[PDB]
């Protein structure tokens, strides 16, 4: 290698502290794309309500029932 | 949610009792159909008002981020 | 303005000191028809004035729910409501263990329900009330909509300008 | 200044985008200040003491300028409300609101500037940035030019091509005849604003194209009436024929393209029922072609600038439409009677 | 704008608009009157239908209307001094 | 309404401050942190007061702006100082 | 409302009993006795100080211009007083809506105090060394705001109370363990002379000082907690004083241990190598609420 | 209360500086550099602060390529300033 | 029309109506042509090159540049014209009471002397 | 006692008058941080948490301390009293009357303006806002959001780089 191999041991020679400012930051952005896990972290954010549910006028609905537990609609229950 | 709006219905009911009594002789002002000149939506109203009587519980009313008990 | 008479709705609202109705959510499950149809009411018309009626079986309902936990089961009601007033306001933290002298003797009755997770939007409608969908604030629609005719154009004959 | 250089000038190109394409009235404020923080750099370049007393100037009195248009932004709040740059709504936001314009455009109260920050740069690329700036505030004013009152609008017309017909008189600075020929060609541009809202646009295409090819014709270097003379006999004598057909065509002279403009503007005012207004536009008109007649006559006399040093070498410089701008410069009178249509 | 944006969208700038949150606006129910009443061309540029409900979006944001009100009730308020005034808050 | 009556006539005396010019020149850049500063009491109220969610972002991004043309404008001010003794608007060459 | 004069009157004092501290356990770093003639161990002579330099010492200004000099102390006692308004501790007195917003605006108004200082004196000589003192101060402040920003964006909004309930099985020394490193060394450039150094006189002391005890207490709330106990305020209250106390120690081991790093290359540890570094850490605390969910 | 948490603080502070004065009787433009930047970057911190308090209802996705691309131009600002920034 | 309330706005030519035919080998065509050799005969006045006529051959992309963006040009100029045209007829035909006619007089008018 | 934010925006204008005086770029500096601290107290009683505080830490904390750079980097002069100075006094005299006039004019209610909107008294309907949100309350209260506005991010960004770029290109 010319640039690979030579231009690594160098690094960690000369200025060994800029090795950590481009493979911290550079993994930042490989890792949230590639990784499967990201997924689920944004159904939670858009699951937890941050004002009052809105009723709608029940005119031949599915997936749609009472206040009382039952099984309506989607209701988030991932991961206990 | 609901003991919002019985205390703005029971604000309201004191500020048209003083509006009756202040007003009788010269003012021609009757007091009708409000400030709106549309009249058919109603908005809050008594965020501004909420009763000019009585310094001390309109102070504590409207102020929030001042102290913040 | 037209307001409401002064004998208004509702005799003696509320029950008592705050934080002990955020204390139990067991509110959301038992007595949720009156509820329901009081939210209904008032996103569909924004007026208090119209949906009041509805109100007044809401805070009527309230004095209900209360009632039952004072007849049975007082004990571990009066034990969880010093727990969540002596710390500041953190809810349910640092008070699980209390909580479980709870709701263990409200499942003697058919009371108890947990919520588990989330509401996710309950859609119920029964009573409707005159229905209400067209109120709003506006009367008129203004001079509709602007004339306009559509027929494309040929060509059009001789420019406007004086070289032609 | 390297490859840098050309992103600094990306930027003032970027700026005026932002301000062409928005809804949002603090998003032009962002447009503007784009230009702000780019035309500087360009204004110094070489740091002379010229230079520095130039690009203060600038900021100082244009600056202050935009910060008078961000109250009028704040009244669009306090007043009507809504975020959108559609109409100014409110009479008392319209006063700040013009005069903040007029600081850029209008230059009849706030020309004062002008002729120190033009004669200012030391570089000719320079020069033509601030013609291309005067694109972006007009862009502004052909979105919200109803309800301003057109009494405060007029006035800023009628003054500045006065102003601007008197300024150039005792100047023989190249760069300041050039700074005042621009405030009399923007009484132009503050006439069709009120009076049908086309061919205000067209005026700038006319304009900027004009002003581009002059200063491109001055990078063979010349910064006085004197130093501009010795051309003819000196140095490239084919090369002032096109400097004889611009600068003829600056004036309002019926056989060039700089005529054309100048047809619309009386035009769609006379069928406003306006006489007594547009005479006054014609006889100021006069005094802008006389600076323009004396710098004609250091390309058609004698004059005696010959000077022992002569130049043999050919000259290379940048001129990136110098050559096929002038052509449209000089004729296109035939070629764009209808084309007032094809703008807006 | 003299020049249109296609395609790609960039705005959120008019009011009553996709909120941030759930939250609505203070005006929202004034909000929507003079959005309802200017869709149309021959509306805005007008400007005679349109002035009733624009009046009371003024009403909203200002409150002048409110303010000149209050004043006189205050006022009078003022007024009755070693007189008949009301009290009972 | 109210509160918005004396702000605005703190803006004109700011307005004024820019206008007005004696031997020094550091007022100016002082006063133009002023105009910004009561431009921003005035973005804030009517946002604040007339709630909007998605417009209370934007006096926040006229804070950052303000500081842009009070840094490079403030820049040139050490420029003059270099080239001459002390800022002056006095010291001025150009006609 | 009497526990205010409960946070000035104590603090004072503290500032006071500083002395005993700042060179006895200096003293034993450096093998020296420190206070022993004066009291029992010393405990006479932190008070001692108070009654030389308030009463008795008088005044000689260079030039005293009207309103400055006279006015620097205020802005230096004042604003190292009221950033103990808004520290969490058991309980708040006074709890802000946004908490380190709070406490990094008083600190970076706290610069002030060394600049009215500079202007006091009529003297080209003393400015340009003032001037010097502001640049070690103002440098660290952006990166102070970046390294704070991470730990809130791992856990917790900006109210100081959220940041000790979120601190319940484990410290925050541990998923932070570069950037615990930088509050050891980025806390020292506010005037407390160990990387670098540059009658009201002595009330700079007591307000430098302050700042001192000021940071020893925020690196533990930022990364120490070990445990909350509401129903306990007895448990709490002891804890906390003593993992305060060791990172005071720590800040005069620097003080004692280590030379000065120069002027010109405090701008080379910062700059040309902190900022890279602690923005690459901010890149990183960006996406660690991404990739595993961490949102209060 | 805020108020009078402030001004008792301040009121004391101006107390002991009358104890001492009352009681008793008988060039270089290279600094300029450095504190534009400090400037320049707290903008740019002004603009990522609200990071902890702000994504709790927007979405990530979208959120995610913007709040990364503020802090990688903070770099190219500090790359700018390894090209010859001088002595300092 | 100045603002659009049929027609989509910003657009590279016109895409909503098309049909309208272009000129083809048009005297307005002939004369942006002209220019484009006008434009590659003092370009050689700039740079000194001999002959303006018989010089340099990269005339050919001076002429062509003028051509190809004076055809869209033009074809704005058709487009234009003709929606101007169609909204002044469509006024006419929907309002009908804004428009009067009148033929055939006989009036007296006033004579001159000398 | 019945005023909360009426109180600070007279000493907002206060402030103010060593701007259109010229008391030196010392004591007008000054008049920044008074006007600036008291300014916050404005914004802060009708709500936003974030957006009062970024005053301090931005216009006060930022802004100003690179001011305090520059006084001394140019026009130091050894700083000398805003009292002794002809028009100076003349000028702050008749700063404050301009306000001062109009305060005596805010007693029984009604006061002269300028501008045509009235002032009245407005004291409990200063703030003009009812309780509406709970749970994540105030349009403040979540002031700013890389979504929706994603197009302004950009520009602040590249504004930003501009800024470093050209200041070092000057010197």
């Amino acid at each position: 290698a010319e640039r690979v191999a030579a231009f690594l041991k160098n690094v960690w020679a000369k200025e060994p502290v800029l090795v950590a400012s481009f493979a911290i930051a550079g993994l930042a952005v490989i890792l949230p794309t590639l990784s499967p896990y990201t997924k689920y972290s944004l159904m939670i954010n858009x699951x937890x309500x941050x004002x009052x549910x809105x009723x709608x006028x029940x005119x031949x609905x599915x997936x749609x029932x009472x206040x009382x537990x039952x099984x309506x609609x989607x209701x988030x229950x991932x991961x206990x | 949610l609901q003991a919002e709006k019985d205390r703005r219905v029971l604000q309201m009911l004191r500020e048209n009792l003083e509006e009756e009594a202040t007003v009788m002789k010269d003012x021609x002002x009757x007091x009708x159909x409000x400030x709106x000149x549309x009249x058919x939506x109603x908005x809050x109203x008594x965020x501004x008002x909420x009763x000019x009587x009585x310094x001390x519980x309109x102070x504590x009313x409207x102020x929030x981020x001042x102290x913040x008990x | 303005e037209l307001p409401s008479l002064e004998d208004l709705k509702v005799q003696e609202v509320k029950v008592s000191s705050s934080v002990l109705k955020a204390a139990a959510h067991h509110y959301g499950a038992q007595c949720d028809k009156p509820n329901k149809e009081f939210m209904l009411c008032r996103w569909e018309e924004k007026d208090p004035r119209r949906c009041l009626e509805e109100g007044k079986l809401v805070n009527q309902c309230a004095l209900e729910f209360f009632r039952q936990i004072k007849r049975h089961c007082a004990e571990p009601f009066t034990e969880y409501w010093t727990c969540i007033d002596y710390s500041g306001l953190q809810l349910f933290r640092r008070c699980r263990k209390q909580q479980a002298q709870f709701d263990e003797c409200v499942l003697d009755k058919x009371x108890x329900x947990x919520x588990x997770x989330x509401x996710x939007x309950x859609x119920x409608x029964x009573x409707x009330x005159x229905x209400x969908x067209x109120x709003x604030x506006x009367x008129x629609x203004x001079x509709x909509x602007x004339x306009x005719x559509x027929x494309x154009x040929x060509x059009x004959x001789x420019x406007x300008x004086x070289x032609x | 200044n390297p490859i840098i250089f050309i992103i600094i000038l990306l930027t003032i190109m970027l700026g005026t985008i932002i301000v062409m394409i928005s809804s949002h009235w603090l998003l032009v404020w962002i447009g503007f200040e784009m230009n702000m923080l780019a035309i500087i750099p360009i204004m110094m370049k070489n740091h002379n003491p010229r230079a520095t007393e130039a690009s203060t100037k600038y900021f100082l009195t244009q600056s202050t300028a935009s910060m008078l248009l961000m109250m009028a932004v704040i009244i669009n709040l306090m007043f009507s409300g809504q975020w959108t740059v559609m109409k100014l709504f409110n009479p008392m936001a319209s006063m700040l609101m013009t005069m903040a314009l007029a600081m850029k455009l209008g230059m009849a109260p706030f020309h004062f500037w002008v002729p120190e920050v033009t004669q200012g740069i030391p570089l000719s690329s320079g020069l033509i940035l601030l013609t291309w700036q005067k694109l972006a505030p007009m862009s502004v004013l052909y979105q919200i030019f109803p309800s301003i009152n057109l009494n405060l609008i007029l006035t800023l017309s009628v003054l500045s091509i006065l102003i601007g017909g008197w300024g150039g008189l005792n100047q023989t600075q190249l760069r300041k005849i050039m700074a005042y020929s621009s405030i009399a060609h923007m009484g132009w541009m503050t006439a069709v604003l009120p009076y049908n809202p086309t061919m205000t646009l067209l005026n700038l295409i006319i304009y900027i194209i004009m002003t581009s090819t002059m200063f491109t014709m001055f990078m063979a270097n010349s910064t006085t009436t004197t130093l501009s003379l010795s051309h003819t006999w000196n140095k490239t004598p084919i090369m002032t024929v096109l400097i004889l057909a611009t600068l003829l065509s600056m004036g309002g002279l019926p056989p060039l393209s700089g005529f054309m403009p100048k047809w619309m503007i009386i035009q769609e005012m006379t069928k406003n029922n306006s006489i007594i207004l547009p005479t006054f536009m014609a006889i100021t008109a006069l005094l802008n072609l006389y600076f323009y007649m004396r710098l004609t006559y250091s390309t058609t006399l004698t004059m005696f600038p010959s000077t022992n040093n002569m130049k043999m070498k050919w000259q290379f410089p940048l001129m990136k439409k110098m050559t096929f701008l002038p052509t449209m410069v000089v004729l296109s009178t035939m070629m764009l009677p209808l084309t007032p249509m094809l703008s807006v | 704008q003299k020049r249109l944006g296609v395609d790609l969208d960039r705005w959120m700038t008019i009011q009553s608009a996709e909120q941030p949150h759930k939250i609505p606006s203070r005006c929202h129910a004034f909000e929507k009157e003079w959005i309802e009443c200017a869709h149309g061309i021959g509306s805005i540029r007008a400007e005679k239908e349109c002035k009733i409900e624009f009046e009371d979006f003024r009403e909203c944001l200002l409150r002048q209307k409110t303010m000149k009100r209050l004043h006189a009730i205050r006022r009078q308020r003022e007024k009755l001094i070693k007189e008949g005034k009301y009290t009972p808050p | 309404s109210m509160v918005y009556m004396n702000i605005m006539m703190a803006f004109t005396v700011s307005l004024v401050g820019l206008l007005m010019y004696r031997s020094h020149l550091m007022s100016s850049l002082l006063c133009l942190e002023g105009m910004m500063l009561s431009l921003f009491v005035m973005a804030a109220l009517t946002i604040l007061n007339s709630h909007f969610t998605l417009a209370s972002m934007m006096p926040i991004i006229l804070l950052v702006f303000a500081a842009c043309e009070a840094a490079l404008g403030l820049s040139l001010l050490v420029m003059v100082s270099n080239t001459y003794g002390t800022d002056y608007v006095q010291n001025l060459n150009l006609l | 409302m009497i526990n205010i004069l409960m946070l000035i009157i104590p603090i004072l004092l503290a500032v006071a009993f500083l002395t005993l501290v700042e060179r006895k356990v200096l003293g034993y770093m450096q093998l020296r006795k420190g206070p022993n003639v004066v009291g029992p161990y010393g405990l006479l002579q932190p008070i001692a100080d108070a009654i030389k330099l308030f009463i008795k010492e008088p005044l000689r200004p260079a030039t005293s211009s009207a309103s400055m000099f006279i006015l620097a102390p205020i802005m230096a006692l004042g604003l190292a007083l009221t950033m103990w308004i808004p520290l969490p501790m058991p309980y708040p007195l006074i709890n802000m809506n946004l908490g380190v917003l709070f406490m990094l605006a008083m600190s970076s108004l706290a610069v002030y105090s060394i600049l009215w200082s500079g202007w006091a004196s009529n003297s080209k000589y003393a400015l340009i060394g003032a001037l010097r003192a502001v640049a070690q101060t103002i440098s660290y402040e952006v990166t102070l705001a970046i390294i704070l920003l991470s730990v809130l964006l791992m856990s917790g909004s900006f109210t100081l109370s959220t940041l000790i309930t979120t601190q319940e099985q484990m410290w925050l020394i541990l998923p932070a363990w570069p950037l615990a490193m930088m509050w050891f060394i980025s806390t020292l450039a506010e005037t407390n002379r160990a990387p670098f150094d540059l009658g009201p006189f002595a009330l700079f002391f007591m307000a430098e000082y302050a700042n001192i005890i000021m940071m020893n207490i925020f690196t533990a709330i930022l990364f120490l907690g070990t445990s909350h106990n509401p129903h306990m305020p007895e448990l709490y209250t002891i804890n906390f004083t003593i993992k305060s106390l060791l990172l005071t120690m720590s800040f005069l081991w620097i003080r004692a241990s280590y030379p000065r790093f120069r002027y010109d290359q405090l701008m080379h540890l910062l700059w040309k190598n902190f900022l890279p570094l602690t923005l690459a850490l901010c890149m990183w605390h960006v996406s660690l609420p991404i990739l595993t969910s961490g949102i209060p | 209360n805020l108020m009078l948490a402030l001004l008792t603080n301040f009121t004391l502070a101006t107390l002991l500086v009358i104890i001492a004065f009352w009681l008793p009787q008988l060039f270089s433009m290279k600094f300029f550099l450095v504190a534009i930047t400090f400037l320049l970057f707290d903008l740019e911190i002004a603009l990522l602060l609200p990071l902890p308090w702000a994504s709790q209802t927007a979405n990530l996705n979208t959120m995610l390529t913007m709040a990364l691309f503020l802090i990688i131009l903070l770099a190219v600002s500090l790359a700018y300033e390894w090209t010859q920034k001088g002595l300092e | 029309x100045x603002x659009x309330x049929x027609x989509x706005x910003x657009x590279x030519x016109x895409x909503x109506x098309x049909x309208x035919x272009x000129x083809x080998x048009x005297p307005r065509l002939a004369f942006v042509g002209f220019l484009g050799y006008c434009s590659g005969l003092i370009d050689n006045a700039i740079r000194r090159r001999p002959v303006l006529l018989a010089g340099l051959h990269r005339q050919l992309l001076y002429i062509t540049s003028f051509v190809f963006v004076g055809y869209y040009l033009l074809k704005r100029q058709d487009y234009m014209y003709a929606v101007r045209d169609h909204d002044m007829f469509s006024y006419i035909k929907s309002h009908x009471x804004x428009x009067x006619x009148x033929x055939x007089x006989x009036x007296x008018x006033x004579x001159x002397x000398x | 006692m019945l005023y909360i934010v009426f109180i600070l925006s007279v000493i907002f204008v206060m402030g103010f008058v060593g701007f259109s005086s010229k008391p030196s770029p010392i004591y007008g500096g000054l008049g920044l941080i008074v006007s600036g601290g008291v300014g916050c107290g404005i914004v802060l009683n009708f709500g936003g948490s974030f957006l009062g505080l970024m005053v301090f830490l931005i216009y006060l904390g930022g802004m100003m301390v690179v001011f305090g750079y520059t006084t001394a980097m140019a026009t130091e002069q050894y700083p000398e009293i805003w009292l002794s100075n002809k028009a100076v006094l003349g000028a702050f005299v008749t700063g404050l009357l301009m306000e001062f006039f109009m305060v005596y004019y805010v007693l029984k209610d009604k006061e002269v303006e300028v501008v045509f909107e009235f002032n009245g008294l407005g004291d409990w309907v200063i703030y003009d806002t009812g309780d509406s949100g709970f749970f994540s309350e105030e349009a403040m209260g979540i002031a700013a959001l890389y979504s929706y506005g994603t197009w302004l991010v950009i520009v602040t960004g590249w504004s930003l780089l501009i800024g470093v770029v050209v200041i070092m290109e000057i010197t």
